[PDB]
């Protein structure tokens, strides 16, 4: 058939290591491309490397490519990855004349290597308001993974890597905040597993 | 300079209402592609064209129509949009149908296009800027600003942060995709939210002052309005605080 297939869902990998993505495909075409893109958060799309299916292996940048004919593998390495390098990747087979098919998609996540983590959990108030308060988990190291919330009426997103460029300083933090009675930062985050030295500040 | 331009880069609209997607490009490209993501997936083709007046259907080109009568453009027309067109659509540019090693294919930003039986969930965000905790600034000589935007429908959003009126992308971290506030119904409202954190010694100074922006992407003027609530148009809505002395 025409098939396209990205095994990989999804993949983590630490800051500038390097990351191999499969592509397998079977189609009846015996002429045709390899395309590789980039899909960031914002959604935008972007291409990276096209391998031809009658040349030796791409190779452009940090990105090369392993063009096994036989089997029908062309993957695509990525070396001495970046924070910006997090995104979601995704392999397309194009004919002679412009048609393609897509796979769908490969999500990778690059862990940064927090060097003093320092976890805590943090509560702060509205500029405007009282009553409405923000729980604040951060500092954590990378390998910590935070847990969805499992109560409806308490919301907590995923981890989040912001970049403190004038101090090279990289930290991770995640929110948590309801309108619940007597919602408390330190209930906040029991649904996950946080270090056993979480600062929760005492005054 | 290189660009795709897709107009609009988000459409709300009733079903059944026909409407018209633009895709340009001032490359004189050749080839130029329409395709749908729908979320989690892969692209999928909808119709390409290798020249002008040169139309070819693609994987999934039901319910679209095309046209190609110059080079610049190649519009998707949706003739009914019914629920199911509901997709990011995404137009693509190539210089040609079958690009050299040293050629790039050009995507634009994408069309969030979203079809719906009527307009009476679309609400307007909410929101607020949240300060740095003491602790923080004590324990870490750091401070990390929230902001939450709450209420809102659809997910049509970009936030930024603005600091003494020049945007900010160092120390900013934006959730990836809004979660829903309700998720068992369909027509949940959204919410999202985002970090920026700044020296402890600089939220310290009053003279800087901190914005967290939403644009949120609504109704037009031209759409109808029936309900008693403030029509949910194309809108800006921000949320302040200022530095204070220790």
């Amino acid at each position: 058939a025409q098939k396209v297939t990205q095994a990989q869902s999804s993949v983590s990998m630490p800051v500038r290591k390097a990351v191999t993505l499969n592509c397998l495909y079977e189609t009846s075409w015996w002429s045709y491309y390899i395309f590789w893109y980039k899909q960031l958060p914002s959604k935008e799309m972007i291409f990276l490397i096209r391998q031809g299916s009658d040349e030796q292996n791409a190779k452009s940048g940090r990105y090369s490519v392993n063009f096994k004919k036989a089997a029908k593998s062309v993957a695509l390495t990525i070396s001495a990855l970046q924070l910006e390098d997090s995104a979601k990747y995704f392999c397309a087979l194009g004919d002679t004349a412009g048609k393609s098919t897509f796979g769908d998609g490969t999500t990778l996540t690059v862990k940064p290597n927090i060097q003093n983590p320092d976890p805590a959990v943090y509560q702060l108030r509205d500029s405007k308001s009282s009553d409405k308060s923000v729980c604040l988990f951060t500092d954590f190291d990378s390998q910590t993974n935070v847990s969805q919330s499992k109560d409806s009426d308490v919301y907590i997103t995923d981890k989040c890597v912001l970049d403190m460029r004038s101090m090279d300083f990289k930290s991770n933090s995640a929110v948590a905040w309801s309108n619940k009675s007597d919602f408390a930062c330190a209930n906040a985050f029991n649904n996950s597993i946080i270090p056993e030295d979480t600062f929760f500040p005492s005054p | 300079e290189a660009q795709v331009t897709q107009n609009p880069r988000y459409l709300i609209t009733v079903t059944g209402k026909k409407l018209t997607v633009t895709c340009s490009q001032n490359m004189n490209h050749e080839y130029m592609s329409w395709y749908r993501q729908d979320p989690g997936l892969g692209l999928r083709q909808i119709y390409y064209s290798m020249n002008v007046e040169v139309t070819d259907k693609g994987d999934v080109p039901e319910g679209y129509k095309v046209s190609r009568k110059e080079k610049r453009n190649f519009p998707l027309i949706l003739e009914s949009p019914s629920p199911n067109q509901t997709s990011l659509y995404f137009c693509a540019s190539s210089l040609v149908s079958t690009p050299l090693p040293k050629e790039t294919q050009y995507f634009g930003p994408g069309t969030r296009l979203l079809v719906l039986e009527d307009l009476k969930n679309v609400f307007p965000p909410e929101v607020a800027v949240f300060e740095p905790s003491e602790a923080e600034i004590s324990h870490t000589q750091k401070a990390t600003l929230v902001c939450l935007a709450t209420g809102f429908y659809p997910d049509h959003v970009e936030l930024s942060w603005w600091v003494n009126g020049k945007e900010v992308h160092s120390g900013v971290c934006t959730d990836p995709q809004p979660l829903k506030e309700q998720p068992a119904l369909n027509d949940s409202r959204y919410a999202l939210s985002s970090r920026l954190r700044v020296s402890a010694t600089f939220w310290q100074n009053p003279r800087n002052h901190f914005r967290c922006q939403v644009q949120f992407y609504g109704l037009s003027e031209n759409d109808e309005w029936t309900q008693d609530r403030a029509k949910p148009v194309t809108q800006i809505v921000s949320a302040e605080a200022w530095g204070r002395a220790d």
